[PDB]
């Protein structure tokens, strides 16, 4: 079935709160249609920054990722479970992968901080806000359900699967 | 992965499609529709529909319908040059980040390639087809800029405009680099010498099958059919191998079955895309009477969250909010 | 005139063919085989077989099999730029003389274009397909140099290497220039604006028919069939016009019949050409049940020396001495 | 049916003589298969410079054209008859065409004479020898049959048909 949800930016606390309704005044709203067993697809749809509040671009991106992580965390964890052993069979490989993604993410964040004037890095910043949001959202959902939240490394690893395929045999 | 852009003989329509190949453990799918209200003079697109997965802020596949009127397809090349792969360092942006920045900032295929090229990581070394539907005028012309082909290896992205080829009828993509400098530097010429013509750009099995059959696409049904195509027992280009064709079924390999190969097809035309619509099927192909895939036959592979059996149909994906 | 080069999907063979269109008063034909024992360090070829006519020291059509391993096809462009045509002067070599000097001196398609370009007259303004069969390795590759496309207008010859297009399956030719500078300078863009898409390179009726049907060529029989193709009553691209197709029958135009249109087909493949062999039919096409052409119906046109009725078959042309 | 013939260069008289046999010691030999009513094609085949005499390149070309003109003259004249009115309906057009082909041929011959060192012009010379031969051959055949021989202009016009098509409306 379909789960609706809506995120609200609380500008003062600088936090998002989520509710399980579709509310068009919300800061990111939409649904997760859990149809994977029915059609072979889940369907996710997010409309963000179209509500009452007028929001900076970075917070629109954060809210969209927050909403997506909140709705799909259970499946984020299953997809990790399923693909982790397809790519990583030896702790030696895990070492190589952790080290690369850690250095890469640190390097990405430092450039975003440094190049605050640049249109290209500003858009890298939008993508990275969405990723922080996705991390923030999936955690919220985990805590609320009483599960151990996924780590940021696990989310980096999911988004990096393509880059990891050719990289790991190196 | 297999991809194909096919224009009808009087430019009456244009079809584009991608069929992903990878481990069947990846078939926990999510089709995504995002619309973010971004207001920024250097943003061209903050609305996009695309095939995807849980936790992926990208398609991976790839198959994207962007609000800038670009469509992005991609198939993965290999790089067999070990010295070249030594140049990969973490001080660079990953492929998914460059795809996302480019698909957000670019309004045409040259600008997409230029933005995607910046801080190239040399990871996920792929060919992209950037199809700019703003350049397509049905029954009239495919204007300059309609098709750019972008190919990435470590240290180097090459791109060129390929509309003149596409005006002849089609652009195919099947995991072998098109640009000669790419193909050479990635080591394909030594693979062809060592392993024969399956590694060549012109005579790999899927090159031959698309060369033979693209002209058989007359409409949506026959575009679906070529992109779901296997026929391995009868197609002479398959050499009897169920992976040697457009939509691979490596689980059917008779001496080393494995749970991987082709597991989806997404397809649209220019009319569907202008409404962010596509037809998408999840699962290995059963076309032509092939057996339904069942996880029961590979029951030691984790496949948490997925159904047991894949016998779905194409459904219509479109945003509704 | 219609011409077509078509490669099979696994490069198993390559076919090339030309069907001449002109006044039926030209159908007094001679197929010629010349072998001249020339000994000259700058001669590449003094042996050639080609379709021709009485008193013509050239094909005109053109369809040539040269002993240098080049094949020459050609279809005629129009030049609609009257200022450009003002540059034509008698101080220049005629087309047939440049075709003959080039086909004698050149050993590859770039050298053919360079030699043919010298003292260009701007008369008989054509596209040539120079197919270098020495570059063709069946089941393996079409190497660089396989296809050059050469186009002449007054003051300017443009040529380029087009093997990458041909590797996709085919090269078609139907009296409209391919090179954009040629097409523009000859005035085609204003003709398209004034008279519509029959004047466009991509959507002229024969562009659409070859785009639709070239993939239907699997062998010699089906290469003959496309090059003899008319089907005007049923083919939607013909718009009901018996000249709007591959092999034109303007004598069948229902309001202004004229004795002209397609009157031959010559076709070979790389095996036939290496023995200077081709299949050649003389006469308007009867394919698909069209009426045999009879001079009795146009009996005021001189046609001295010719038969009355054209219902011949393809015969084998080869030298025998 | 098939007509065989053979040309012989007589180096002293500097003339060709022709005989109506196939003789492989000849300077240009071959046949004209008059099959046009049977198949829609005549067939002409010429082998030149492969006989006893060792011949300069120019004389091989002259002999090949001589042989072709001798065998095909009747049909050369019919083809001219048939195509002349397709291209020329007004004496005004004939004026334009005569003038162009005359100036063009004169210009061609002068360059051939001037550029005796140049490989390109030397091969233009080979083509023009073949054309002189074709003219010489067709005349020989005409005289021998008692017809008015075709003029050099008529032979220029046949070879120029393609160049004339776009040129005449100018
Ligand atoms: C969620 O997905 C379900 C699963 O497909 C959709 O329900 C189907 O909708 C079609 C077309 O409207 C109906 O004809 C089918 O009978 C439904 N099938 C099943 C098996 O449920 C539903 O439409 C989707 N809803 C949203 C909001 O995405
Ligand atoms: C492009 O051309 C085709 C016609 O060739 C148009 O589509 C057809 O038009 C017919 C008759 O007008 C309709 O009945 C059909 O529904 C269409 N299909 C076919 C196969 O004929 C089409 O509309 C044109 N497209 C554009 C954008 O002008
Ligand atoms: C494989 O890639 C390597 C690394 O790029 C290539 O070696 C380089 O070649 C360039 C140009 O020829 C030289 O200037 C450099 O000296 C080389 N660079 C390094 C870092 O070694 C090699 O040419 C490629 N292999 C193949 C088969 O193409
Ligand atoms: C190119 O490949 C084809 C085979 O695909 C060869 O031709 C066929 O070979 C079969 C079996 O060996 C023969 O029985 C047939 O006569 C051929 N035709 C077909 C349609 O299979 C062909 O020989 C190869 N050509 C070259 C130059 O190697
Ligand atoms: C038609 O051809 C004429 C003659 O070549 C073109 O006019 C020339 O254009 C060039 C470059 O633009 C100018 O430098 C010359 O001044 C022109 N030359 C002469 C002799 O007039 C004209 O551009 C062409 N027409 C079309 C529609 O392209
Ligand atoms: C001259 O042309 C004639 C006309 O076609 C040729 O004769 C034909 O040859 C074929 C194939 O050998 C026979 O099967 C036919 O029965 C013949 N047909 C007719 C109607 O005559 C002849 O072979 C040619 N000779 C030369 C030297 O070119
Ligand atoms: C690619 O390799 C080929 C064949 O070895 C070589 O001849 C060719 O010039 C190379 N091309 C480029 C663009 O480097
Ligand atoms: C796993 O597969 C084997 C047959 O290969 C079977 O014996 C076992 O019970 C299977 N378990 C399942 C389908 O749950
Ligand atoms: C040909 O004409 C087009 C359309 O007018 C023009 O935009 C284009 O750049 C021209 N191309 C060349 C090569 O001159
Ligand atoms: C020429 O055609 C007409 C019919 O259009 C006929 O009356 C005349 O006799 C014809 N002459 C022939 C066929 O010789
Ligand atoms: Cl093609």
């Amino acid at each position: 079935g379909v789960y609706y949800a809506t995120a609200y930016w609380m500008p003062t606390e600088k936090t998002i709160q989520v509710k399980n309704v579709l509310d068009r005044k919300g800061d990111a709203y939409g649904f997760y249609n859990n149809s994977v067993k029915t059609t072979g697809w889940g369907i996710l749809e997010i409309k963000a920054g179209y509500g009452s509040q007028s929001l900076s671009n970075e917070i629109i991106m954060f809210a969209a990722g927050f909403l997506e992580g909140y709705l799909t965390a259970p499946h984020m964890d299953d997809h990790f479970t399923n693909l982790y052993p397809q790519l990583i069979k030896k702790r030696s490989m895990l070492n190589k992968v952790q080290d690369f993604l850690t250095k890469q993410d640190q390097w990405t964040r430092e450039n975003i901080k440094y190049y605050k004037s640049d249109p290209f890095w500003r858009h890298a910043d939008y993508v990275m806000a969405q990723m922080d949001g996705l991390f923030a959202g999936a955690t919220k959902r985990a805590v609320l359900e009483g599960k151990k939240p996924m780590t940021l490394f696990q989310i980096q690893f999911l988004n990096a699967i393509g880059d990891l395929l050719d990289l790991i045999p190196s | 992965c297999s991809a194909l852009i096919k224009v009808l003989p009087g430019f009456e329509n244009i079809f584009f499609a991608h069929s992903s190949w990878y481990t069947y453990a990846a078939m926990l799918r999510i089709y995504k529709h995002w619309d973010f209200n971004i207001v920024d003079k250097d943003t061209s697109s903050s609305r996009l529909s695309f095939s995807s997965y849980p936790g992926f802020l990208e398609s991976l596949d790839d198959f994207y319908l962007l609000s800038s009127g670009l469509v992005l397809l991609q198939t993965t090349n290999s790089v067999y040059n070990k010295t070249l792969l030594q140049h990969v360092v973490p001080q660079s942006l990953l492929a998914w980040q460059r795809v996302r920045v480019a698909s957000m900032m670019a309004n045409n295929g040259k600008q997409w390639a230029e933005v995607f090229s910046k801080y190239n990581s040399g990871t996920y070394n792929n060919q992209y087809m950037v199809l700019d539907l703003k350049k397509v005028n049905l029954n009239h012309s495919l204007d300059e800029g309609t098709l750019y082909i972008v190919e990435q290896i470590p240290t180097y992205v090459e791109y060129s405009e390929q509309t003149a080829v596409l005006r002849r009828g089609y652009w195919p993509s099947y995991n072998i680099p098109f640009h000669e400098k790419v193909y050479n530097w990635s080591g394909y010429p030594i693979l062809v010498k060592k392993l024969g013509l399956d590694y060549s750009y012109d005579l790999a099995s899927r090159a031959k099958i698309f060369r033979r059959d693209q002209g058989k696409v007359t409409d949506m049904e026959s575009m679906k059919y070529i992109m779901r195509y296997n026929n391995y027992k009868q197609d002479p280009y398959s050499k009897g191998d169920p992976c040697n064709t457009v939509c691979c079924r490596e689980d059917l390999n008779s001496h080393s079955p494995s749970p991987g190969g082709c597991y989806d097809t997404k397809v649209a035309d220019i009319y569907l895309a202008s409404k962010y619509k596509a037809y998408a099927i999840s699962g290995p192909t059963v076309q032509g009477g092939l057996p339904v895939f069942h996880w029961s036959r590979f029951n030691k592979t984790l496949h948490e969250g997925m159904p047991e059996a894949y016998n779905f149909d194409f459904i219509t994906m479109k945003p509704i909010l």
